[PDB]
This record gives C-alpha cells, structure tokens and sequence, in this order.
C-alpha cells in the first residue's frame, strides 16, 4: 500500500495497493520500482523449525525529486509558435527483459 | 517595407532550422533498427531451446551468449550520441533524482 | 518539514533582491550543467509605486 | 537583452519590432518637416522678384 | 532551437553585446558645428541629485524643480533548489586498524 503526498503543502495526489510491487499510472509519464526487502522482520522458530516473516510495525519515508527537460524547436518568424518533441527512454531494465 | 524585409529575415532562418530539426531523428532512427535488428535473433536463440533432448550444460552455453548479446544491446541503448547530446539514454524528456 | 528545507543534500539559492531583477542565469559545460540541474521552486513579483 | 537560456529570444523579438517601429515613427517626422521647408521655399524667391 | 549548447548561445551573446556598443557609440557620435544633435542636446537639458534617478526625453518640457515622494509596497522574489548527491560505492566502510 503506497500513498503519494506533495513535500511543501501535504496535498494527496495518490493511493494505490500492488502486488508485483509496481506503482503505475498515479505520477504522470512516471513508472516507479521499490525493493521487495524493505521493513520486514524474519525471526526462526527451532519448535516448529520454520521461519517467519512480519511486519516491522513503522512507515518508511522516501523523497524522490523530479525535473522537466521537453524538446522545443522554433518553426515560425514570430512567437508561440513551437514544435514539441519527445524520445521515451529504451533499455533493458524498460523493455522488461533484464532478468 | 521594413516588416517585410524583418518578416523574410525570419521565414529564411526558420526554412533552416526544419532541416537541423531532422537530422537528429533520422539518426535515432537509425538506432532503434539496429537494436530492433538484434532482438529478433535473441528472440530465435530463445525459441530454439525447449526441445528437451539438450543436457544442462549447453543450455548455459547457450545463456553466455544471451549474456553476452544483453550487454550489446544496453551498450549500444548508452551510445548514442549527437552534438554532445543523449537522445535514447532518457535525457531528452526528464530528469530524476532520489536519496 | 512543510518548509523550503525539507529535503536532505540538495542546495537552496536565494537573492536579496525582489522583481525580475533576481533573475540568475546558470553557464557552463553541458555535463556540469546537467548533473547540477536546477530547478524553479518560487519566482519572483514587482512591486506597487 | 539576453540570450543565454531559451527563453529570452520571444521577449527580445518583441522589443525589436517596438524599437523598429519607434525609429520609423522619427524618420517619418522629420522627413514632414524638411518638405515642409522645401515648400516654404520658393514663395521666398517669387516674393524676391515680385 | 535546441542543437546547440549552452556555449554557442554565449558565442552569440559576444558579438551581440559588440553591436550594442557600436550602436551607442553610433549614438554618441553625430555632431555639426560643436553642438550634438541626437544625445538630448537639441530639446531638453534636466539634471538630479539623488544617483537612482533616470530621465528619458521624448517631447517638449515645460519648466522649474520639482519635489517627488514616493512610497513602495513590496513583492517577491526567486528561489532555487538543486538535486540530491549521493556517495559512490567504492567508499563507505568503518574497520580496526593498528598503526
């Protein structure tokens, strides 16, 4: 369960419940990946020699910072007119054939 | 006729810039074929495994290659170039930063 | 928190001048300029004479 | 005027076309005042013989 | 447009800044008979004391002192805010040591 909230006012911007452990379609043009160790407590149990997982009981805070830079080109002799261009990122961590 | 002559200074400068606007992608064109190219025998090399007469050893001789051809394809996704300028390596649209 | 400082290892620049006189402009090679890569969080307003 | 980023250039084409216009305006009137004595000319001349 | 980087425009900044002062010495330069013509010697003369006070002429002038009082009400102004820096991976690492 991951909630998004702005780092100067607190205004909500999202919510979401994943399992692959993917957020989505919340951020705008943004897929986001997090590790799948993060705060989970393993303990042993030698009576029934099995392990077990828990939750740790606290939040974890992460801050990401994010800048614009899209393609203008000048086409006309006078203002406004502009041409937009944009070249989404390939690799193989995005075409999804690293592992 | 000092509009006019601004007004054709203007037409005449944009007339160029269309031209310096296309080179770079016809460049990026050109990459994504060469990358394209490469996925398809990646593609065969996966599906000529499966048929189960092979032991457990040439199929990682097999994965080596795969290996191998992974890290072509992420070295040429890094090595595109134009002007002192990365088009495919995502620095064109965005810009991301985290702790 | 809930102030201009509630992010860790990042710099905040300021100017002691108000209006589009605290405009400040950024040169340099590009590989500099982009690991920099600064960003606009307020701008400024003129006054009233 | 400055060029540095790109975000200037519009601004500046803008205070061009102004400061074009504004020359044009004072060649405009001083070329009405010099036909205007071009005019006053003559009567001087025709007064002279007369 | 975009093909050039942040130097060209600075190239560019050079030679603009050239013409701008060989306009002003084209400015400051017409005379006829020891009497300047295009520097505001031909309609007004106008003089101050405080050293943040500019005067521009445009057309007649009238006469006399005059006495100014003025009062501000302030804007805002501009703040910036960079990226996050990390360590490298080389570093990082306590141990016990005898010198």
């Amino acid at each position: 369960t991951i909630k998004v909230t702005d780092a100067h006012t607190g205004k909500f911007i999202g919510s979401d419940s994943v399992n692959d452990s993917t957020l989505r379609g919340v951020i705008q043009g943004v897929d986001v990946k997090i590790d799948s160790d993060v705060g989970v407590s393993i303990s042993w149990n030698s009576t029934k020699k099995t392990m077990e997982f828990s939750a740790t009981g606290e939040s974890e805070d992460i801050k990401l910072h994010l800048v614009d830079n899209a393609m203008e080109m000048q086409i006309g002799a006078n203002e406004g007119q502009t041409i937009l261009a944009n070249i989404p990122q390939v690799d193989t961590t995005s075409l999804g054939i690293d592992d | 006729s000092e509009k006019l002559r601004g007004q054709i200074s203007g037409l005449k400068r944009a007339s160029l810039n269309a031209q310096d606007g296309i080179s770079l992608l016809q460049t990026a064109e050109g990459g994504l074929q060469n990358i394209q190219d490469m996925l398809q025998r990646m593609r065969e090399l996966a599906v000529q495994a499966g048929n189960g007469v092979y032991t457990t050893n040439d199929r990682a001789e097999i994965q080596k290659e795969v290996d191998q051809l992974k890290e072509e394809i992420n070295r040429i996704a890094s090595s595109t170039e134009f002007n002192t300028k990365k088009l495919l390596n995502g620095d064109s649209t965005a810009l991301w930063s985290s702790d | 928190d809930s102030s201009n400082e509630a992010l860790a290892g990042t710099f905040v620049i300021q100017t002691a001048r108000l209006g589009d006189d605290s405009k400040l402009s950024f040169i340099g090679d590009q590989n500099l300029i982009n690991a920099l890569s600064l960003a606009t969080i307020q701008e400024g307003e003129n006054s009233e004479t | 005027i400055l060029m540095v980023d790109q975000e200037l250039a519009q601004e500046s084409i803008t205070k061009l076309d102004k400061a074009l216009e504004t020359v044009s305006g004072v060649r405009a009137t001083i070329g009405a005042q010099i036909n205007r004595l071009e005019y006053t000319m003559t009567g001087l001349d025709t007064t002279r013989e007369n | 447009n975009g093909v050039y980087t942040t130097n060209d425009r600075a190239e560019i900044q050079k030679e603009v800044d050239q013409l701008k002062e060989e306009i002003n010495r084209i400015a400051s330069s017409t005379e006829f008979n020891t009497k300047k013509l295009l520097n505001g010697d031909s309609t007004a003369l106008w003089s101050s004391d405080s050293s943040d006070l500019d005067v521009v002429i445009k057309s007649a002038v009238a006469e006399g002192n005059y006495n100014l009082n003025v009062t501000v009400d302030p804007g805002k102004n501009f703040v910036y805010k960079s990226d996050v820096m990390t360590l490298n991976e080389d570093a990082i690492g306590a141990e016990i040591v005898t010198a």
